[PDB]
């Protein structure tokens, strides 16, 4: 009877390619360890998958998968119990130790390239032809924190080039310096651009560029995940919702 | 154990309720109150449905079957027997769905990301209740729902379809499924981009974003962008899912014959009404 | 929300990528679109069109256009009554008695093969321009693949059941309802198909795109705020946005996936949809007459 035999063949394919699929998912991550960077005793049923690598371009290198690239990096944690399964705390500030939501990863310290080998995220004073074409213009607006207080205004817009898209506002601070803000953790209004996630003294905080024509990926990771970060540790200066409606 | 860079983020906070108090993980799985929640919930729903098995005289999954209140007990209780059981799985099911999705925004707060997912989720929660809570109660009868068995379910799919002719003639439930082609046929495109890229002609570097845009530009003239193909497939999965509670929540409520007759609405329009010719 | 772009920003037309395409072949830029762009991108085209893209193009139209005519036709050419009853039109098969001769008459038949033959061109030609287009880049051919799986359960219904079985009469009808009817009719005299186990399983993953996709796409969106929608760079170089996403799942239920290899469970989770559906479908008739009866031994 084809139809038994096929149901049957089926059940014995679809196994497999769980299998197979679940190994291919392992290609970041594993071995798993024990809390304290050590190879755990049970690693699963599914073993490691037979490396692959990935040919860079823009001559970049290539990338071996799964690798022995390990943690490297300090993080200010410290256990709270003696078994496993319980929170690390922090040491220290999590937002400026990059640890927890604030968390970053040591990506490569050079900006993410288009396919033509161009810096792809670029202020828009700098990528020709380029120019807001719908909806609020936001440069030229004060910036607002959390705390209700004014933390700058913006002074550009960081586009991503090929993507066409806004990526961050530059945000100009008391000092005369900027940073640089996720275009998704702030809210243009008619008036501001309101980010919740961080208080105005929060701002100085947030991890600077090294050149200021680009943003390298390890850049990225930190403004990115500081301001994230912000969402849980700038809970105390974050002011209500009713507060924010009062103050028009 | 954990992921070799996940120590970082298990970190304190994130919590809706209890604190600190179930902010713990347990192997991969983090608990939390809500944690803590789902699993009663779970196993309560769990046990009395293995309960229902012993009154019924079976073991057999693909016999197992807990029938909801006959029409007679409209949206009163029952007995344990004769739909009660059912009433309080039903309750243990939403309990338990409702508590995973809290759980997943403390999850969310703890990680920092935002609250898409759980939200997503909540569709599906919505779709479940209109079957077992909304639509029977709109038609004032516990008795509507659908029973747990794994085969009693398609039954009752069959015969609640067939009550008003080929169920095709839904107008929502045209539009759900379209949605569902349409979805399945984005997750497959996205999937086999994305592939296309990282896994390229033997020898060669993996290809760039702007490659996935021109392919796709070059095929059929327009790439949605990476951004966009995100949202649109979050975009056709809850909006089918919106329109098959839709076109349930309709059905027998302000709508009880065959749905085919419903179409006559354009057909007998006044105008072009009695004009000879065609099929009407 | 991140639904919805807050402002959008437009710059030079992109043109492409060029590695061994045919330049030639390609359009100029069409115009942008504001509407599109609060979702996706705003630009339009460039589009290739070699002569595959014409071939399909061309049939296509008229294996769309050989439907429109029976419509109009059997509407008696009246534009009020065309529109009215637009979804009860249909363009059906040759009768059984024909088998899979060419014999029938146009109006009772031939016409329905006439239309089949264009979308069998246009069909086919297209997954041909779906491989070309991704090996001019330079790039795998997952996209053929996959749109394989689509036009094996498109090619059971209309083309193999239907010559398996002896008759042309088999195939699907060229029409809204129609075709909705014979599907419920195939149902029917199959036994119930939803004791047909592939059919079964076909829902299982149709279902499962549904749950995926939405999993999938409100996790990057979960986490665009650290660039997890650049997945091609996540994959080469692992960010805080790859390690969160795969966090949250871990958390949640137990394991996880790569920025890669969601994509993989991905097209899987899609393909076997049309891969189980075509099965179950070639089997019903050919080598089972009723599923209810089947499942019982
Ligand atoms: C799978 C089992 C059945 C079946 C069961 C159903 C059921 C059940 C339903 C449909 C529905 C649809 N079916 Mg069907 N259908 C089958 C095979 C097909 C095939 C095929 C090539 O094999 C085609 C072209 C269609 C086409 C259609 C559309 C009219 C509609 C939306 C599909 C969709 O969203 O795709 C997703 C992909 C996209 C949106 C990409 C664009 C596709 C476009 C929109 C297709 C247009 C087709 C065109 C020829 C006519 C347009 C209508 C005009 C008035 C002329 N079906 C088989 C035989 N079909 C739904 C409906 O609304 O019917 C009225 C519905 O309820
Ligand atoms: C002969 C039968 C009739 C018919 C009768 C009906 C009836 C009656 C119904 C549908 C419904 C549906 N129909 Mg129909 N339908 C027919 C033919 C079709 C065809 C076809 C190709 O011919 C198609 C494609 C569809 C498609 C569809 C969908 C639009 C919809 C199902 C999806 C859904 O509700 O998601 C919603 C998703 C859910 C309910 C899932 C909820 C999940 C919950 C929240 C969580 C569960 C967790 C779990 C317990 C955990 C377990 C343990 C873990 C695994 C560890 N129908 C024929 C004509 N159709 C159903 C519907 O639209 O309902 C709204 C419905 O009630
Ligand atoms: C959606 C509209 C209809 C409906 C129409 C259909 C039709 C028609 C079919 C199914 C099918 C299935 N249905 Mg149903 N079903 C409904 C509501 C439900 C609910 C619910 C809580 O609302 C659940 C949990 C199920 C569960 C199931 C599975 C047994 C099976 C495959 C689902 C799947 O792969 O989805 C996608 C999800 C995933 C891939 C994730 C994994 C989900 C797992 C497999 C669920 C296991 C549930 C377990 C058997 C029962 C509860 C377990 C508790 C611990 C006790 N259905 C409503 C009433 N269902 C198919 C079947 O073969 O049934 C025999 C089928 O043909
Ligand atoms: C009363 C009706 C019967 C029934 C009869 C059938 C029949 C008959 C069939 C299905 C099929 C399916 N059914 Mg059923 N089904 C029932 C009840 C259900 C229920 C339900 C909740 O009750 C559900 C959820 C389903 C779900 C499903 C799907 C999983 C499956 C189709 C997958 C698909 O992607 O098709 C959509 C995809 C395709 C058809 C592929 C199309 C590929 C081609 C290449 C596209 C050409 C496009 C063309 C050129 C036009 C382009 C225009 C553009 C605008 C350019 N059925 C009841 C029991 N079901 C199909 C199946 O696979 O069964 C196993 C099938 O044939
Ligand atoms: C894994 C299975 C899923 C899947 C996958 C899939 N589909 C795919 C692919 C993949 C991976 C492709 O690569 C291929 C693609 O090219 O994607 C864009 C495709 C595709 N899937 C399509 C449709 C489709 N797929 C479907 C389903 C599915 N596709 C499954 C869910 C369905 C249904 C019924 O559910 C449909 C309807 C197409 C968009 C595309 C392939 C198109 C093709 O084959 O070429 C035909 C060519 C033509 C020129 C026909 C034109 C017909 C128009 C209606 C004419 C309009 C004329 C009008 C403008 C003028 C006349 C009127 C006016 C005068 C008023
Ligand atoms: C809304 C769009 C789609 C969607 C989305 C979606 N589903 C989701 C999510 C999202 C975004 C999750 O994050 C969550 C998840 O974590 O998945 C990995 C989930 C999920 N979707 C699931 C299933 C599921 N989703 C479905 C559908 C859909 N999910 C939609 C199409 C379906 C169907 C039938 O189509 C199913 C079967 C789970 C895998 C998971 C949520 C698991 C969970 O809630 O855990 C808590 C509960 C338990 C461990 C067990 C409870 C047991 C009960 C008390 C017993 C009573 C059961 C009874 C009501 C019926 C049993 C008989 C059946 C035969 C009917
Ligand atoms: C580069 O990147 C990219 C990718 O990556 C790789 C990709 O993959 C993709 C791939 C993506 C795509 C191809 C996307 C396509 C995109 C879409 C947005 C398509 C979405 C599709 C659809 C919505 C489906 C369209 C098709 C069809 C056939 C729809 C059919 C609908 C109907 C027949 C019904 C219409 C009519 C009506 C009236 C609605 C009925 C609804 C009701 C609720 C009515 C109920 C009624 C009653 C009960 C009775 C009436 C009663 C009333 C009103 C009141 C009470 C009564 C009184 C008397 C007072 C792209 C593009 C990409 O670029
Ligand atoms: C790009 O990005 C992305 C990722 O990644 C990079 C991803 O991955 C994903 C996600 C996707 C995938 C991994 C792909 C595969 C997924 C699918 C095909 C989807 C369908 C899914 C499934 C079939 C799997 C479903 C599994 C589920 C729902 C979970 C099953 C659950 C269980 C068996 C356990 C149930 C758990 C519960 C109830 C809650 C948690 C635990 C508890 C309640 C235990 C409580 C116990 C106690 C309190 C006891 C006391 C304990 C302690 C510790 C205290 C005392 C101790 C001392 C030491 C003192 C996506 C979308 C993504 O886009
Ligand atoms: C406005 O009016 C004009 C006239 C201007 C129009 O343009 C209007 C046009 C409309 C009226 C068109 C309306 C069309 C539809 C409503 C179409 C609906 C079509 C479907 C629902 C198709 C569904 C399923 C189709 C299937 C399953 C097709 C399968 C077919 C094949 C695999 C082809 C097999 C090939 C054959 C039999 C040819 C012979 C064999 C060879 C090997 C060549
Ligand atoms: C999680 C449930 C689904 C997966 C269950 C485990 C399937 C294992 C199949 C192993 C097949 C191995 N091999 C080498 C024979 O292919
Ligand atoms: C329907 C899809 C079900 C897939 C189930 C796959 C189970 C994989 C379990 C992986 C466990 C990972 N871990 C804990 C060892 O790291
Ligand atoms: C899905 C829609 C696809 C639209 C494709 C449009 C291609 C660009 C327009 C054709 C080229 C026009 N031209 C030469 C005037 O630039
Ligand atoms: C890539 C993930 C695959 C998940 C497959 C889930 C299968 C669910 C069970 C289907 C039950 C089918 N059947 C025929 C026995 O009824
Ligand atoms: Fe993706």
């Amino acid at each position: 009877d084809l139809a038994s035999l096929a149901i049957y063949s089926f059940w014995i394919f679809l196994a497999g390619l769980i299998y197979y699929l679940q190994t291919e998912n392992m290609r970041e991550g594993y071995p798993l360890e024990n809390e304290d960077g050590t190879p755990a005793a049970n690693q699963g049923p599914f073993p490691l998958p037979k490396p692959k690598t990935f040919i860079l371009p823009h001559g970049r290198g290539t990338l071996t998968v799964p690798g022995p690239e390990s943690e490297d990096r300090p993080i200010a944690l410290a256990r709270t119990a003696v078994s496993e399964g319980f929170p690390h705390a922090p040491t220290g500030d999590p937002m400026k130790d990059g640890v927890g939501p604030a968390s970053w990863v040591a990506r490569r310290d050079l900006p993410e390239l288009d396919g033509h080998g161009h810096n792809k995220i670029k202020p828009m004073k700098a990528a020709a032809g380029f120019h807001v074409s719908a909806g609020k213009n936001p440069i030229g607006l004060p910036v607002r924190g959390c705390d209700l207080e004014i933390a700058g205004k913006v002074v550009d817009i960081w586009v991503d080039i090929p993507e066409q898209m806004a990526r961050f506002l530059e945000v100009e601070l008391k000092d005369g310096s900027t940073r640089l803000l996720p275009m998704q953790m702030v809210k243009v209004q008619s008036n501001r651009v309101h980010v919740n996630a961080l208080s105005s003294d929060l701002f100085a905080g947030i991890p600077t560029i090294k050149s200021p024509t680009e943003v390298t990926l390890l850049e990225e990771d930190k403004i990115c995940g500081y301001v994230a970060g912000g969402l849980m540790y700038a809970a105390p200066k974050r002011k209500s919702v009713v507060a924010a409606m009062l103050a028009e | 154990a954990l992921l070799s860079f996940e120590r970082k983020y298990r970190v304190p906070g994130g919590t809706l309720v209890g604190g600190n108090l179930f902010d713990f993980w347990v192997g991969p799985f983090y608990v939390g109150f809500f944690g803590v929640a789902t699993f009663f919930f779970a196993a309560l729903g769990i046990i009395l449905i293995a309960w229902s098995a012993v009154l019924q005289g079976t073991w057999n999954p693909q016999l197992i079957s807990v029938y909801p209140p006959a029409l007679e007990y409209g949206l009163g209780g029952a007995p344990l027997a004769k739909g009660g059981l059912w009433q309080i799985i039903t309750i243990c099911a939403t309990g338990a769905f409702v508590s995973w999705a809290l759980r997943e925004v403390e999850i969310c707060r703890k990680l920092g990301i935002g609250y898409h997912i759980p939200f997503a989720f909540a569709f599906a929660i919505l779709a479940y209740l209109t079957l077992v809570l909304f639509r029977p109660v709109m038609m004032g009868a516990w008795g509507y729902a659908f029973p747990y068995g794994i085969w009693t379910h398609l039954d009752w799919v069959s015969n609640t379809g067939y009550t008003y002719g080929n169920f095709h003639y839904n107008p929502a439930h045209m539009i759900a499924i379209s949605f569902f082609f349409t979805n399945a046929l984005a997750l497959a495109l996205h999937g086999a981009l994305v592939l296309s890229a990282a896994n390229p002609e033997k020898g060669k570097e993996m290809r760039t974003p702007n490659h996935e845009d021109t392919f796709f530009r070059d095929l059929v003239g327009y790439s949605i962008g990476t951004l966009g193909i995100h949202r649109l497939g979050l975009l056709l999965s809850l909006s089918a899912v919106f329109f098959s509670a839709l076109c349930m929540i309709i059905t027998g409520t302000i709508w009880f014959d065959q749905w085919v007759d419903w179409w006559q609405w354009w057909v007998k329009l006044p105008w072009w009404a009695n004009i000879p010719g065609g099929i009407n | 929300q991140n639904i919805f772009s807050q402002v959008q920003v437009r710059g030079p037309a992109d043109l492409g990528m060029t590695e061994d395409v045919n330049l030639a072949n390609r359009s100029g830029v069409g115009p942008f679109s504001t509407l599109l762009g609060w979702f996706g991108n705003a630009q339009l085209g460039p589009i290739y069109l070699g002569s595959l893209g014409v071939l399909s193009l061309f049939s296509g139209l008229m294996w769309f256009f050989t439907i429109g005519i029976w419509f109009w036709y059997q509407a008696g050419w009246n534009p009020a009554v065309f529109l009215r009853d637009l979804f009860f039109f249909s363009l059906e098969p040759p009768a059984p008695e024909y088998g899979l001769s060419f014999a029938a008459p146009l109006k009772e038949g031939g016409l329905w093969l006439i239309a089949s033959f264009f979308m069998f061109v246009a069909v086919w030609s297209w997954w041909g321009r779906t491989y070309l287009r991704a090996q001019a880049l330079g790039m795998g051919k997952h996209t053929a693949w996959a749109f394989l799986s689509a036009i094996w359960l498109w090619m059971v219904l209309g083309f193999i059941r239907p010559i398996l079985m002896g008759s042309w009469s088999e195939a699907v009808p060229y029409g809204i309802f129609s075709h909705l009817d014979w599907t419920n009719n195939f149902s029917l005299v199959h036994g119930n198909l939803f004791y047909n186990p592939f059919h079964g399983l076909s829902i299982a993953f149709l279902y499962g795109s549904a749950l995926l996709f939405a999993m999938h796409g409100a996790t990057i969106l979960a986490v665009s705020r650290f660039g997890g929608e650049r997945e091609l760079e996540q994959i080469a170089d692992r960010g805080t946005a790859a390690e969160r996403a795969a966090l949250f799942w871990r958390w949640t239920m137990g394991f996880n996936a790569t920025m890669e290899g969601i994509h993989r469970w991905a097209i899987w989770m899609a393909v076997l949809v049309t891969l189980t559906g075509g099965i179950g479908i070639l089997l019903s008739g050919t080598v089972v007459d009723n599923w209810y009866v089947w499942g019982q031994n």
